RNA sequence: AAUACUGCCAGCUGGGACUGAGGACUGCGACGUAAGUCAAGGAUGCUGGCAUAAUGGUUAUAUGCCGCCCGUCUUGAAACACGGACCAAGGAGUCUAACGUCUAUGCGAGUGUUUGGGUGUAAAACCCAUACGCGUAAUGAAAGUGAACGUAGGUUGGGGCCUCGCAAGAGGUGCACAAUCGACCGAUCCUGAUGUCUUCGGAUGGAUUUGAGUAAGAGCAUAGCUGUUGGGACCCGAAAGAU
RNA sequence: AAUAUGUAAGAAGUCCUUGUUACUUAAUUGAACGUGGACAUUUGAAUGAAGAGCUUUUAGUGGGCCAUUUUUGGUAAGCAG
């Protein structure tokens, strides 16, 4: 609020926290990103390197639906099965009765392999997958099939 | 100095423990007797100002 | 059956034996003061009888008093004054004479008046103005209990144990002198004896070595 | 609470210094030295006195 | 006037009290200030000084971090004390039986500890069962894993993230960042 | 409420005082004050009067009587700091001053009721003054001119300096 | 032999000044055979006067000494630098969007109800679904690829805990954090395995390379101070320009 | 020369034995990093430490001037540097 600002504490003091010599003006260094190559060059070289220049090729008409690929790691793969069935599926690891995980149903496009699923056979439906994610799923006894 | 301190510590295990490992600075001199046989103190005076040119 | 006499008589017995061992310590330290003084007198007289000259031993201890204020001090003198804990005017401390400490006194010489303190000067100083640095505080000494609490590991059981370790500079001088706070001395009572302080004592001023007249200066400041 | 000076206030001076009662009774600050008749040497005396 | 070797009237720079107006936190400070003063054990001093800590200085401690702490040899029967919150973790699939003394527990963390046979106790329950800190093990969360820390010390040849809204190409990937356009960092 | 409340209320009881370590040691007088010396009163009703010092009372005061036949000062107590001891002395070997003390010089029993809004010598005071004067006069007259000295009054003249005038 | 001078006394003693802080006891000590007393962790005892303008306060004046007229710009202001005849009222770092650090709070690998819907005592409050935002994964220009050899590694330091230990201290565990050597992931470069639509694939291994990475998550939302940017942007002020 | 200035004055160190290397050597040679073992009167000069170290954030400032000493241009300057 206004009563906890320093403007109320600066009542009486002449420059209101801005200095006698400096004489707080409208825009003494410019406006906005003014002089990022001339007189704020040191700021734009120290704190924001990479500001000036055309890197990369232009991608005309970008839609993020094409780049829709949220990633689910293997340690977060077992979050998908709900807790009412999670303990019944972790215990009694059965090849015949394996939990299927519709990873796309929650909205993860690609399964990655950050590691250490328990040694259970688990059915994984994927749009994409990595090599190490499949090898750890193969090591646990599960299978990955692809959906679209 | 490390080799001397290790050797002095090795000998201090046998005899002369607390063998003064640390360096001491130039301590002020203890009291001494200055005899005067053959050393009668010759008196000195300031020299007069001589131009020496 | 109430635990009154069961701890008061034991504490009074402990205080009586602590006072008895301090009494014989002060008796032992007293008797070595006259022997170390009278043999020095007798060594001078024996050398005079033998036709020689007795060089007395150089003084192991200086008492150094800051006489000039905290303004307009160059940084190399200012660091040494802080290292000797002379932070204000008429702040005194004891400095063990070595070659390292001698060139320190040569470097802050226009700001301090140092000399060789006598036993009477030291014991009057620590009785009147001796304060102990215990947990970064100036607790005044005022009994041998806090001397034993903070200097009992070095064998200093009393203020006279502390006095003897100062005048006869022993192996626990660094611990004992750092325990003593810098002496907040007053201005001298009869003045400084000079019209102008900031010349050398040889040049009729106040700073520098006044070798045995630091007793006349500090007995007036105390 | 209040600092009391030693070398006055003899009860504080006797709270410190258990030797102070013996020092006051035996007068050890004003002790007479032993009389002796050692004479300085002539070589020291004439060096001091010459010219 | 004296030679000021340091700054006079300088505050210690540490918290002597929590900045919060939490009455229940101040009760725990009141209990542990008594415990730090009246016990010679330094466990109560550390817990009190950690109770003062702010939200960025009390990071969350996962139950996987509890499990890694109990995985140390000789610390299986120890009680793990978090002065701060405890969150659960889907990375682990078997939390061992233990008693955990934390300020707050998330509902997943309460489920993970209780269903594993263990119990979630508070810091005053800690004070009752262990005033000097018998067989305890204080666990601290990763302080410098915060997203605000990777922007700290930003400069040339530092390997720090610049402060930037939109991460991608055309946003700080040009001169000053690669050798093709002028210079690289 | 015009003023809400003070939450911290200071306690209404008074703490007892600490046991003070001050004993009332007896007063040592000046060396020039011997019982039987003559004093000059420096203040009061009898400024400059020469009086005979008789007894040091236990009040720390001084029982004086310049003889009432001589100078008109009665048997009264004064203060040691408000008198000046002259080097000459009188004889008090044969005078009874044993029954003069603090309660002898008590003024009156004072209450709050009988307070004098607007405004007699005791017969016992006159008679003991007489029997003190009978002993005191018999040695005053044995030396010349001392009776004239006590009846006179001291005064500082022009040019005399009390830092060098021996009294 | 004295005496001067210098120095010492845990020597005595006189006179003066200022201070009386604390408010049961504890403690140290001294004297006394003990009992107790005391100059011993800060003043008590006795006495007198007045009880009101006595003391004190305010105010005016006088006297002694000091004291340049404030604000601002300035290296420097009392300035022969500028503003100010006086008085009353008004009058100048505010709000928003996006954020940064810090702090508080709630929930916490999630978080955020308030776009909307239902309801309501009706712009309030209450309740709610789907998405979406940010976070949980980075890296590359991009195609793409995408984070455990190990008790998530080793070394050094490391609070705290455990064991031994009359007590120092010695071992074991060592969270956070700091430094470093690795390992893994992406990019660059190099060698190129089974294979094969014989031109695709890229296994394995490596580097004076590189990243805003991983290496048992820390974020989201709200609130506040401070700071930034855009806006009139602390207030006021142009010469101008255009319609 | 004086003054000023760099380094060192140890437990992260010293000594002895034997482990790794794709480095090095003629070599089971050295280098680096080690594993074990011995290292109080003072753990290896003096004095001090008044807490030490680290991190964030941001204000103001970025017109200076004077004095001793050294010193430049100038005849000199309450000159300029």
């Amino acid at each position: 609020p206004s009563r906890f600002t320093k403007t109320r504490k600066h009542r009486g003091h002449v420059s209101a926290g801005k200095g006698r010599i400096g004489k707080h003006r409208k825009h003494p260094g410019g406006r906005g990103m003014a002089g990022g190559q001339h007189h704020h060059r040191i700021n734009m070289d120290k704190y924001h390197p990479g500001y000036f220049g055309k890197v990369g090729m232009r991608y005309f008409h970008k839609q993020q639906a094409h780049f829709w690929k949220p990633v689910l790691n293997l340690d977060k793969l077992w979050t998908l099965i709900p807790e009412d069935k999670r303990d019944q599926y972790l215990k009694s690891a059965s090849k015949e009765t394996a939990p299927v995980i519709d990873t796309l149903a929650a909205g993860y496009g690609k399964i990655l392999g950050k590691g250490r699923i328990p040694n259970v056979p688990v059915i994984v439906k994927a749009r994409f997958v990595s090599k190490l994610a499949e090898e750890k799923i193969r090591a646990a006894g599960g299978v990955v099939e692809l959906i679209a | 100095r490390v080799k001397a301190n290790a050797a002095k510590r090795a000998e201090a295990k046998a005899q002369g423990v607390a063998v003064q490992l640390k360096r001491q600075p130039a301590q002020p001199r203890e009291s001494r007797i200055v005899s005067t046989e053959g050393n009668v103190p010759q008196t000195l005076a300031p020299v007069p100002y001589e131009t020496f040119i | 059956a109430e635990q009154v006499a069961a701890e008061r008589a034991a504490r009074k017995a402990a205080n009586k034996e602590k006072r008895a061992i301090i009494l014989e310590r002060n008796a032992a330290y007293q008797k070595e003061y006259e022997t170390a003084e009278r043999n020095i007198i007798q060594a001078k007289r024996d050398a005079k009888a033998a036709g020689s000259y007795y060089v007395e031993a150089q003084h192991k201890l200086v008492f150094v008093v800051r006489i000039k204020g905290i303004n307009k001090i160059p940084p190399k003198p200012r660091k040494v004054l802080q290292l000797l804990r002379l932070t204000r005017i008429n702040s005194g401390t004891f400095v063990k004479v070595t070659k390292a400490t001698l060139e320190l006194l040569k470097l802050i010489e226009p700001y301090v008046a140092y000399g060789y303190p006598s036993y009477s000067t030291i014991r009057q100083l620590v009785y009147k103005r001796g304060f102990g640095k215990i947990n970064k505080q100036r607790v005044p000494l005022s009994d041998n209990a806090i001397i034993e609490a903070n200097l009992g590991k070095y064998g200093i059981l009393s203020i006279d144990d502390l006095i003897h370790e100062i005048i006869t500079v022993g192996p626990h001088f660094k611990q004992a002198n750092n325990f003593l706070w810098p002496f907040k001395l007053s201005n001298p009572s009869g003045g400084w004896g000079v019209p102008r302080k900031f010349k050398h004592f040889i040049q009729g001023g106040s700073f520098g070595n006044r070798e045995e007249f630091i007793n006349k200066l500090v007995k007036s400041m105390n | 609470v209040l600092k009391k000076n030693p070398l006055k206030n003899k009860q504080v001076l006797l709270r410190l210094n258990p030797y102070a009662k013996v020092f006051a009774a035996e007068k050890l600050g004003s002790k007479k030295a032993e009389k002796t008749g050692t004479k300085p040497a002539a070589v020291f005396t004439e060096t001091l006195k010459h010219d | 006037g004296i030679d000021h070797t340091s700054k006079q009237h300088k505050r210690s720079g540490h918290r002597t009290a929590p900045k919060s107006d939490n009455v229940y936190l101040k009760l725990l400070v009141k209990l542990y200030t008594f415990l730090a003063r009246r016990t010679d054990a330094p466990f109560n001093k550390v817990v009190l000084k950690a109770l003062f800590l702010s939200k960025i200085n009390r990071p969350p401690v996962s139950v996987s971090r509890i499990a890694r702490a109990l995985k140390q040899e000789g610390a299986a029967n120890k009680t793990v004390v978090v002065v701060g919150t405890v969150t659960d973790d889907a990375r682990i699939f078997e939390f061992p039986k233990t008693t955990v003394a934390a300020l707050r527990f998330t509902a997943g963390a309460r489920a993970k500890i209780v269903k594993a046979g263990g119990e979630c106790i508070t810091l005053d329950q800690l004070a009752v069962r262990a005033p000097k800190g018998q067989n305890t093990l204080i666990l601290r969360g990763p302080r410098n894993s915060r997203e605000a820390v990777r922007h700290f010390g930003m400069g040339p040849h530092k390997g720090k993230a610049p402060r930037i809204l939109s991460t991608g190409r055309k946003f700080e990937r040009a001169r000053g960042r690669r050798r093709s356009k002028g210079f690289k960092v | 409420s015009a003023q809400k409340a003070p939450k911290w209320y200071p306690s209404e009881d008074v703490a007892a005082l600490k046991k003070t370590r001050k004993a009332a040691r007896p007063q040592k007088l000046r060396a020039s004050l011997v019982p039987g010396t003559v004093l000059i009163l420096l203040a009061g009703r009898f400024r400059g009067k020469r009086v005979v010092y008789l007894k040091h009372l236990e009040d720390n005061t001084l029982l004086i009587s310049g003889p009432f036949k001589v100078n008109g000062v009665p048997l009264r107590r004064v203060n040691a700091r408000y008198v000046i001891a002259t080097s000459t002395k009188v004889s008090v070997e044969g005078v009874n001053v044993e029954k003069f003390n603090v309660e002898y010089f008590a003024k009156e029993k004072l209450t709050k009721k009988e307070k004098k809004e607007a405004k007699e010598i005791k017969a016992e005071r006159v008679e003991d003054q007489k029997v003190v004067d009978k002993a005191l006069i018999a040695e005053i007259k044995k030396t010349p001119l001392l009776k004239q000295y006590l009846s006179a009054s001291f005064s500082l003249k022009n040019g005399d300096k009390p830092h060098m005038l021996k009294f």
